[PDB]
RNA sequence: UUGGAUAAGGUGCCUAAAUAUUCGCUCAUGAGAUCCCAUAAAAGGUGUUGGUUCAUAUGAACUAGCCCUGAAAAUGGAUGGCGCUAAAGCGGA
RNA sequence: UUGUUUUCACUUUCUCCCCGCACUAAUGUGGGGAAAACUGGCUUUAUUUCUUCAAUUAUUUUUUUUGCUGAGGA
């Protein structure tokens, strides 16, 4: 089957500058600028500057294709959120016998990990472009990873968690590691 | 500037054939601006000349011709079948021929 | 096919459909020069084509690999071998036809200043639905050991700058000629002006 | 006028009965409506169904009429609903379908193509029951409801279809698919 | 009502897709026996089939046509619900749309090509003679300029 | 022997003739490509396309088309080859 | 089991009004309600080079451009 038309509407917040030309999008705001392209799926999107509300419309489509409209709408909404309220990911590092020693260098990138299960070695990760790492001001074993782009910050947080996976023991008993505990904004 | 043309250009393709058989009585010709069956029927009675060169002189000159005729079309794309007074040698299959306009109507 | 030589740039064509349209031109008798062979497209995912090339690489003469299939990984030789497999290249006439093709990566001197054509019945834009997958021959050849992908782009940049300057000069000349034309129409016998007006010249 | 757009399907009206005997001398009279390529095929199907449904074989029957019903408004658009019965590889089934066209056999032609494409059903395994016209408020399928809105519009998004003569194989500028 | 602001704003959004299919589009025909003529959409049957009618001005009758054989044009005539041939003829005559298509960039070139195809031998020589005359004035003005 | 018009099969190149027209289906990190004929099953799939019933426009059951898993051998290889996905694949006209 | 006989639905318009007051993919739109017969349909003329007079079959008469062949010698 094919459907003639299908549309969805996404409003623009107050403090945001937008531009779309050939399925290429830029957004600007208080905390920087974001670029993203969509030239792999058939859409003609319409931007109303005087009002809000970018609109996405698709002519003759099928169920497999029609499922990509809400995806684009949510990606747009997330990048709108990014430039006015940075994304925050909170992480707790948990130990049983050996405490974990963290260390942030190089202008709040490049976290360093020591004493994981007491192993005398050093592990590194390096944050993606646009992401800043720091330790909490309130509680003992919290790290903050944050800033302006959900994809980059969430993938940095994922790179940290898989830094300290436990090798050939039983992981229902050896629970040491660094885990994401809450997701919010700044 | 000089030496007017007064003919249409053509290339001699192979013989009339199938896969694996030859039939050298007819030859297939392609005409320069003709690429439909209806337009090829326009030339269905004209005279064809194949002019080539030799190395020795034969009657004081070093050029000779083999004369032919346009008989019919070859189906959907403006190719023709031509019949010559003698069979064309197969060492000629990319050469030039002159599709004349003598028998005018 | 009534010309001394045709020049084709292959940027944006599918490999098989282009190779089929070249072979008949060669058989009928026509020189062909093919340029920018690193921008040819194929109609599968890049991984799916890398697997096919890996299958091509592991077949060889057991007793002596100096003989046997020879694996050529430049983009221009790939098209050369794909055309060779559509000609009767083991007779004499079919070997004559194979020698009337020349292939290049990039666009060297004699042909950077010649006119380039395209074959619409082999263009990806007209032949492949937009939700299918496709790859580029340069990336694939790099993945199997070609090692010259970067230098070609580096040279193409300079070529394009030179061409841009030439185009600017050409546009200026055309405008200057249009003015001289429009002035001279007023200074002709009136009936020649009507006969040019009627036929749109 | 354009023989590249025609289908070879027409409709027929056939009337028959059995030869009168000493036991029966006012036999029943039967009629049907069949879609076929020519009238000979229609008579073939008529005797096929007489034999299968009643006890009438051709060799002791007689035909009374073959008429070939034509269409009254060949340029107005109608909605049609069809009832089917076809044999699959592992059973026999029956379905209801809906089409949009300007003639009944113009819809039967569509039905044969759809049943080949979607189910691999040959014409020899398909029996057609009860073609009829239906009103626009009693339509059941979603792909017919699409076309009967108040103000129907859409852009044209097909690639060009040119004549063979202007289909020049070796071009001098790469064309565009946009065409606005 | 809408102020001028909104007003021109409606007239400033150049949409990607113009030239919709609807009663009144122009549709030069590109393939088939009636190739090279103009017509009008009067009704649409399915996604792919369209009923077409060029009034008795053009040499096409009312008939069904696959949609992929058409080329939509810029011009549209606002015609009614279920018009027929007689009223369509009056509407196309009164709106004066055919001869304002002829002034566009494509109608002029179509007409000029048809003019060139009907030329005789003497007319071809006249065109050659006029061009040869024009070349001399070209080349004398040029030599004066430099 | 000279012409003409076919059968069985074919019309992207090899290879003479349609990159013909007009409808549907299919994406395969081991696709598929037709008598003889040159192998594949039970059992499964929340892949996608149609259809049949029972329940206030959402649930459930069922059914059958293409695709996928089941699917392991010895020199390097075979829809005949190239290759082909707006088919040059499968079912029709 | 057929021929009548009744009931209610079937037309959209670039027209008007109310509600959302710009909400639409649309140089418009979603819901509710009216008007008209421009459009569509049907009658009576008197008409067919403004225009149409189709398609298939039966039965008859021509026509443009061209390929190949010339047995015999009463
Ligand atoms: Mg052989
Ligand atoms: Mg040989
Ligand atoms: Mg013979
Ligand atoms: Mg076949
Ligand atoms: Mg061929
Ligand atoms: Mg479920
Ligand atoms: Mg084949
Ligand atoms: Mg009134």
């Amino acid at each position: 089957m094919k459907t003639i038309v299908s549309t969805q509407k996404v409003l623009i917040p107050e403090g945001v500058k937008v531009a779309i030309n050939a399925r290429k999008v830029t957004v600007s705001g208080k905390y920087g600028t974001l670029r993203r392209s969509f030239r792999h799926l058939p859409i003609d999107i319409r931007l109303n500057k005087l009002k809000k509300y970018i609109k996405v419309v698709m002519w003759f489509g099928v169920p497999d294709s029609l499922a990509c409209i809400r995806t684009v709408c949510t990606h747009l909404k997330n990048m709108f959120t990014g430039v006015t309220k940075k994304f925050l990911y909170k992480m707790r590092l948990v130990h049983a016998h050996f405490p974990i020693n963290s260390n942030i260098v190089d202008n709040n990138t490049r976290i360093e990990i020591r004493n994981y299960l007491g192993e005398k070695s050093v592990r590194f990760v390096k944050a993606l472009p646009g992401v800043v790492i720091e330790k909490s001001p309130n509680v003992k074993d919290e790290i903050y990873v944050s800033g302006a782009d959900i994809e980059n910050v969430s993938l940095t947080a994922a790179l940290i968690h898989q830094s300290v996976l436990c090798r050939n023991k039983d992981i229902r008993k050896f629970l040491d590691g660094i885990y994401v505990s809450e997701v919010t904004t700044v | 500037l000089q030496a007017v043309r007064l003919y249409e250009k053509g290339v001699i393709l192979g013989y009339k054939r199938s896969q694996r058989n030859q039939d050298p009585n007819f030859t297939l010709i392609s005409i320069k601006n003709v690429n439909t069956k209806k337009h090829a029927q326009f030339y269905v009675g004209k005279r064809v000349a194949y002019v080539y060169r030799t190395t020795k002189h034969h009657d004081g000159v070093k050029i000779k011709c083999i004369w032919g005729k346009v008989c019919r079309t070859h189906g959907n794309s403006g190719v023709i079948r031509a019949k010559f007074k003698t069979h064309i040698p197969p060492k000629a299959f990319g050469d030039r021929v002159r599709i004349l306009m003598y028998p005018s109507n | 096919m009534y010309k001394k030589e045709y020049v084709i740039d292959c940027k944006g064509h599918l490999l098989g459909r282009l190779a089929s349209l070249i072979a008949k031109e060669l058989l009928n008798g026509q020189r062909i020069v093919a340029v920018r062979c690193e921008d040819i497209n194929i109609s599968g995912s890049l991984y799916r084509n890398k697997l096919k090339y890996q299958e091509f690489l592991r077949l060889r003469t057991n007793t002596n690999p100096k003989k046997g299939p020879l694996h050529l990984r430049e983009p221009s030789k790939i098209l050369w071998r794909c055309v060779r497999g559509m000609l009767p290249h083991k007779t004499y006439k079919g070997q004559l036809a194979l020698k009337k093709l020349k292939v290049c990566v990039g666009m060297p001197y004699p042909y950077d200043k010649k006119k380039k054509y395209v074959l619409p019945s082999a263009l990806r834009a007209f032949r492949l639905k937009k939700h299918r997958r496709y790859c580029r021959l340069g990336t694939l050849s790099s993945r199997v050991g070609w090692n010259y992908d970067t230098l070609v782009k580096k040279n193409e940049v300079l070529r394009k700058q030179v061409s841009k300057a030439y185009y600017k000069k050409k546009v200026n000349n055309l405008n200057e000629k249009k003015e001289i034309k429009t002035e001279a129409l007023n200074l002709i016998n009136p009936e020649q002006r009507q006969v040019l007006e009627n036929f749109g010249y | 006028i354009d023989n590249s757009l025609n289908t070879n399907i027409h409709q027929y009206h056939i009337v028959g009965r059995a030869i009168p005997t000493a036991k029966d001398k006012n036999p029943n009279v039967y009629r049907m409506c069949i879609f076929a390529k020519n009238d000979t095929n229609a008579k073939s199907r008529f005797w096929y169904f007489m034999k299968k449904i009643n006890k009438l074989k051709k060799s002791n029957g007689e035909l009374l009429a073959c008429e070939q019903i034509k269409e009254r408004f060949p340029l107005r658009v109608k909605n049609y609903g069809v009832l089917l019965r076809y044999d699959s590889r592992t059973g026999t089934h029956n379905m209801y379908k809906e089409f949009r066209d300007t003639t009944k056999e113009g819809a039967i032609a569509q039905l044969y193509s759809e049943m080949a494409g979607r189910h691999r059903a040959r014409a020899s395994s398909i029996n057609i029951i009860r073609i009829s016209e239906i009103s626009s408020s009693l339509v059941r399928r979603p792909h017919i409801k699409q076309l009967l809105k108040r103000r129907l519009r859409f852009p044209a998004l097909h690639l060009p279809t040119l004549q063979k003569e202007y289909r020049k194989k070796f071009a001098s500028k790469r064309p565009s698919t946009y065409r606005m | 009502e809408l102020t001028e602001e909104e007003k021109l704003y409606i007239s400033k959004k150049n949409l990607l897709f113009k030239r919709f299919v609807e009663p009144g589009r122009l549709c030069l025909i590109e393939y088939g026996p009636y190739a090279g003529k103009l017509c009008f959409i009067v009704d649409i049957v399915t996604i792919t089939r369209v009923i077409v009618d060029g009034a008795f001005i053009t040499g096409v009758p009312r008939m069904v046509i696959p949609l992929k054989r058409l080329k939509l044009l810029k011009e549209r005539i606002k015609i009614n619900k279920n018009c027929k041939s007689g009223f369509l003829r009056k509407t196309v005559n009164s709106t004066k749309v055919l001869e304002e298509f002829n002034n566009s960039k494509l109608g002029k070139k179509m007409i000029i090509k048809k003019k060139r195809d009907e030329a005789t031998d003497f007319e071809r020589f006249q065109v050659y003679f006029a061009k040869r005359e024009l070349k001399k004035k070209m080349t004398t003005i040029k030599n004066k300029k430099n």
